[PDB]
RNA sequence: GGUGUCUUGGGUG
């Protein structure tokens, strides 16, 4: 490489913050019982605001 | 009609009716005892 | 074939 690599040990932590447990998708699902619109939260399979 | 207060469930077997259900029934409470007042004896410090 | 409601607290953007 032409330029020169600053190089060495660093100390990183791994956080609680996974993707596969943010990935979320619906195309229909539950609906709520009052106003008939899809529910609300990811465990719930719900929709987007 | 019941889909403005629709009841949900608590544990598989329970409902709770929505409060503008109870709300109505408490109402029809007081409508009635409304109606025990002007049939019979009322001394005008129980009607209002 | 049908997987419920409201508040408190702690975070992410």
């Amino acid at each position: 490489l032409m330029a020169q690599v600053f190089f060495g040990p660093t100390y990183y932590q791994r956080l609680r913050h996974m993707v596969d447990d943010k990935i979320h998708a619906r195309a229909r699902g539950p609906v709520q019982v009052l106003t008939r619109q899809p529910v609300e939260g990811r465990s719930r399979d719900g929709g987007l605001r | 009609p019941p889909q403005v207060r629709p009841s949900i469930a608590m544990d598989e077997t329970t409902q709770g009716q929505d409060d503008l259900t109870h709300k109505l029934s408490d109402i029809l409470k007081a409508n009635i005892n409304v109606q025990k007042l002007e049939m019979d004896g009322s001394p005008q410090h129980i009607i209002n």
